[PDB]
């Protein structure tokens, strides 16, 4: 059928690919032993899209990690649901990139490259005919940000016309961890933005500000945190896995959302999202989920909406539902917010119906939309880069391992228009 | 002897055909497996022991929808190979329904259509359901609407398109969907009829009484229309019509051929206690234009042609005096050429009801297909929405790269021109 | 074929209305289902399978009095869109009712009257009830009068008006409204007969001997009163009287159309016993002052013109004996202009009591409708009353302020003078 390769890269794609893999696994009810359990027929019709038979009844995800350093996939094995997945598609590094993307994209990640393209492709054409990658990584660090996007590129050019989604964590706006973040972000952004087919920002302050203020979670670790991003993830393919009213798959959503082939940049929320105090207390229907989508305070980007305007935005719905509700909210979120969308685009919203709900919950909904409001992050971390690139500062620890001046001034370029090409349209 | 062919392609195709096929089993008294405890033979196939297979093809690129055919309740009604699937979806491009997975699915699907016309030759024609803002349903709608056209030439080809709605779309590409099918449907289809979404949402508003109606309740209705419409080949009337007559009394020029629909009464089992179904009554609720199921006002045009399908406990004299009453009553116009606007017909067998459904036992029910002109305003309000999308080209590169010429947009664009200065003309 | 239209405004309409239509289905035998186990066609339609539903419509803005008879027991008895609601009260406000809120529901009001009232030409009339002390009874009912008038200009329009009592008000304001609506009530009703509430507790003291009615109790008198007028259309009678036949025989001149009620005999079950119920009897018992329905003594005014519509076992030469009697006594004055001031009319049917209600089964009944000039004083008490209040501009920034502009209390006052003089000067 259609399938869906997994790769996850570097510590902080391994551990959000770690919870994913534990969130699609319940959700099709499958035991960390690899068994299957739940007695229920839609649950295993599709299944082909995440997982392969392995003849002994058991169903290994298709999933490849990969690191530069051996600690963070040794926790992953170790844990719960850690023995769903293949041993030979676990693919070490010994030394690792100690937090330079240069080093994770020409010299160190180079000896590895060969490595994983082979267990990528032993993967990809074992089956019929595949529909797309999904990668999960952080722009941030060294192995994910360097040998991540890496990898896009030689996927691109061995499989051109399938699509490629990538989970991206952009960096922090105010506080900072690995404090070359701007040299990092920028030179994954500019080859990013011509290997990658649709990319989804996730911000981590967002995430913080999401379990504080909505969740009142008292002490969220990073163990919640991956778990909101997981629930996300699961709800832009409901539709491969489960049948629906109104399907819509990834390539559906992409033709939806994307105007202009160098913008494919998009913000992520997820509702209902409620704290055990409020969870009995709280309305569940189509029009109150509707409003907790178009918030601010939802949206897992820490870039306020309402400063630009909603080029195209997609929501697809998950549950037993009504399709007038469906319809008449995104025609009235159009009527009353009439100046945070965009005016020669008519009917700027896409709906889509899934009629498997996650479990525990009778609607949900995720939100996937492409605002010219990402243009505050695109200027945030250009002036960041900016600042420190006219001072030549940490520079060597990039130009002693053979990425040259040229190519920090082409990042520069490439993404200041990508600023200025959002403004365009604004 | 004589047979329909009916066509299903695309999600909404085939969810409609889903609806479709369990009314026309359940008026013929089969049951699911396909065998009955010869006037249904316009639809049904005899397969050896008193078994009856549909003579339907269901055709989407998309597994997701078929599969839950193949495994649902009605497995074995069809024949497997009926039930024709791809392996990924058209995703709401014109393009790649028409160039690219295009011919992969055709082939086998021409193949499925000429072994079930070639059982019993005099066969009646075509029946196509699509949708016409998908990808599937426009792009593969055009590809066998061509390969039919070149085969079977002189034949009739029914269309029965879910346009989209003036306001809720449920899609953005729609603009670009439906101005590059109207110009394959323009060459390639004999009669379509236009059904709208929130047409059927405000109808089941305020007949029905349900406030959050799902696709489930748009395709009974749908269904509904389409048993009174095919009721006169099935069964014994007093005026019957086959489809071949609807063309020569609904069509007055060749590109003139968008028809709308209405049904009435659409009631529920709290309004039909209280009514008196009278024929008179019906047929004044279905020239009501808030009754209409195309969402398109018919008070600012002026009615071309109309045929009304009296179906039930219906005597042919108060036929003729309700529609003597309608011609008296000023709110509507006819257009001045036509003196004779209406066709009559008049079938026995009351509408069927599904069990646990959302209508009432009717005794009498009418459908009602009209031509006016006040289709300018549906075709003229998607030329406004292609405009704004193409002025500076959004949505094209997934066109355009994927495998169809620039300039297409604009050879329909022009089309779509001349088909609004043709319904400006013939209403002078 | 011959009906006529019931419109209820206002709380009072509606609360009234309630009671006369459990009269008229029980009298005619049908269930709160409607379906019984041609009298009845001026009241009731048919629908379908032998289905009676109500030609009535049911206004008010707040939603509070329509909801309770929408989930009554009289549920299905009526037509779902009959019962027309608002969202806001129109809170004893003339200006509101009449201006910023009414004119929202009156488009639906007159949707409702026209499919009501092309049934069958030959429609009798219109039969209003209201409040004049109300807000919505007296606002939104003298708003529909005149989209009434222009769209139904021959057709006659009897109004029921529930008057202020001289003593007893239930709201302050009501002098202001009271002297607004007769003002738009001259030119926009053919007949009006006053009911007024301390009229109707008297008589239930007196001749019910009820200590403590409530309004349920008024409501049952008011009813019977309507049942005893209509009720020549609905049965067989020896001498019948039409409804374009009242204003014939009590209006003398145009801006005289303003009549007291009488019913007799109002007797219960403890005195019917007791009583010989006698033609002559109950004919003396109408004509008594403590027994009038309006709480206007006419003994300070001459009888213009009075209608007698007997019931029941009624001989028509009882009739004449009876009336002979009254003619001739003194203490009874007719005017001088008037020499035959009677109308006479005999029905068949007798009066139908309600189970469980305070009316006993009598044989025969008189409903007496008499214009006097004794109504000159019940316009002098709110002439009194509407000057003290607007000496010094009470309440007026309530109307003012909501949309209508100030004058029109000034207009009012000058054309309510103008009738006090018209019913002086006929007098004379």
């Amino acid at each position: 059928m259609r399938e869906i390769v997994h790769v996850q890269g570097g510590q902080c794609g391994n551990q959000i690919g770690a919870k994913f893999w534990e969130v699609i696994s319940d959700e099709h009810g499958i035991d960390p032993t690899g068994t299957y359990c739940g007695d229920s027929d839609l649950q295993l019709e599709r299944i082909n899209v995440f997982y392969n038979e392995a003849t002994g009844g058991r169903f290994v995800p298709r999933a490849i990690l990969m690191d530069l350093e051996p600690g963070t996939m040794d926790s992953v094995r170790a844990g719960p649901f850690g023995q769903l997945f293949r041993p030979d598609n676990f693919v070490f590094g010994q030394t690792g990139a100690g937090n330079n993307w240069a080093k994770g994209h020409y010299t160190e990640g180079a000896e590895l490259i060969d490595s994983v393209l082979d267990v990528v492709r032993k993967e990809a054409e074992g089956c019929d005919c595949l529909q797309g990658f999904q990668i999960t990584h952080s722009l941030g660090g060294g192995t994910g940000s360097g040998m991540g996007t890496l990898l896009i590129s030689k996927v691109r050019e061995e499989y051109p016309d399938r699509i490629m989604e990538t989970f991206s964590v952009f960096p922090s706006p105010k506080v900072s961890d690995t404090v070359v973040e701007p040299y990092n972000a920028t030179l994954s952004v500019h080859q990013l933005v011509e290997n990658a087919d649709e990319v989804q920002v996730i911000d981590n302050e967002a995430l913080y500000d999401i379990c504080f203020r909505t969740l009142k979670l008292t002490t969220p670790t990073y163990g919640d945190l991956n778990h909101l991003v997981s629930a996300a993830m699961s709800g832009v393919t409901c539709c491969l896995r489960f049948p629906g009213q109104l399907n819509s798959d990834l390539r559906k959503l992409a033709v939806n959302l994307i105007p202009f082939p160098r913008l494919h940049f998009f913000l992520i929320g997820f509702a209902p999202l409620t704290s055990r105090g409020s969870q009995q207390y709280r309305a569940l229907s189509v029009p109150e989920l509707t409003q907790q989508m178009f918030d601010a305070k939802n949206m897992m980007c820490a870039s306020d909406p309402r400063h630009g305007r909603y080029l195209t935005a997609s929501a697809m719905f998950r549950g037993r539902m009504s399709t007038k509700e469906v319809d008449e909210q995104m025609l009235n979120v159009q009527n009353k917010n009439s100046s945070y969308f965009v005016e020669w685009i008519p009917n700027n919203m896409k709906s889509s119906v899934c009629d498997i709900p996650p479990k525990g919950l009778k609607m949900s909904v995720t939100f996937v939309g492409n605002s010219t409001a990402i243009q505050e992050m695109f200027k945030r971390v250009s002036d960041q880069f900016t600042a420190m690139f006219r001072r030549k500062a940490f520079l060597h620890w990039y130009t002693g391992e053979g990425m040259d001046e040229m190519e920090f001034t082409e990042a520069e370029s490439n993404m200041n228009d990508l600023v200025s090409e959002y403004q365009q349209y604004q | 002897m004589r047979e329909v062919i009916s066509i299903h392609v695309g999600q909404a195709g085939i969810q409609i055909g889903n609806a479709c096929w369990e009314l026309f089993c359940l008026e013929h008294g089969i049951q699911p497996d396909g065998q009955m405890p010869d006037a249904f033979n316009t639809f049904f196939s005899e397969t050896g022991a008193g078994k009856h297979v549909p003579r339907c093809v269901f055709l989407d690129l998309e597994p997701t929808v078929v599969d839950e055919v193949r495994t649902g309740t009605y497995r074995h009604l069809f024949h497997p190979e009926q039930l024709i699937s791809g392996k990924e979806d058209a995703a709401n491009n014109f393009a790649r329904g028409h160039y690219t997975i295009g011919k992969e699915i055709v082939d086998l699907s021409l193949d499925r259509i000429r072994k079930l016309a070639d059982n019993c030759t005099g066969l009646q024609g075509f029946l196509m359901f699509n949708a016409v803002g998908g990808g599937t349903g426009s792009g593969l709608g055009c590809l066998l609407l061509e390969r039919l056209s070149v085969d079977y030439g002189k034949k009739s080809k029914l269309n029965f398109c879910s346009w989209p709605s003036p306001q809720v779309s449920t899609a953005v590409v729609e603009p670009y969907n439906s101005v590059l099918s109207t110009h394959s449907l323009l060459e390639h289809t004999d009669v379509a009829v236009m059904l709208d979404n929130e047409a059927i949402y405000d109808i089941c508003r305020r007949n029905l009484d349900i406030e959050r109606p799902t696709y489930t309740n748009l395709n009974r209705l749908i269904a509904q229309v389409i048993s009174s419409l095919t009721a006169s080949l099935r069964f014994d009337g007093a005026l019957n019509v086959d489809v071949t007559e609807f063309q020569t009394n609904l069509v007055p020029y060749p590109r003139i051929h968008f028809m709308l629909s209405s049904y009435a009464p659409i009631i529920s089992a709290e309004k039909a206690y209280h009514e008196q179904l009278s024929v008179a009554e019906i047929t004044n609720s279905a020239f009501e234009p808030a009754s209409m199921m195309a969402k398109c006002d018919p008070r600012h045009g002026k009615y071309m042609a109309c045929c009304l399908m009296y179906r039930g406990d219906v005597v042919p004299k108060d036929v003729n005096a309700a529609v003597a009453t309608i011609k008296t009553k000023r709110t509507i116009q006819f257009v001045d050429w036509c003196p004779t606007g209406f066709k009559c017909g008049i079938n026995y067998q009351p509408p069927t009801v599904v069990p646990g459904g959302d209508l009432a036992k009717v005794m009498r029910a009418v459908c009602m297909i009209s031509n006016s002109t006040a289709i300018a305003e549906v075709f003229s309000r998607m030329d406004h929405k292609f405009d704004l999308m193409y002025a500076k080209r959004a949505f094209v590169h997934w066109y355009v790269g994927e495998g169809m010429e620039e300039g297409e947009f604009s050879e329909a664009r022009e089309d779509l021109a001349a088909l609004e200065k043709d319904y400006e003309e013939v209403g002078i």
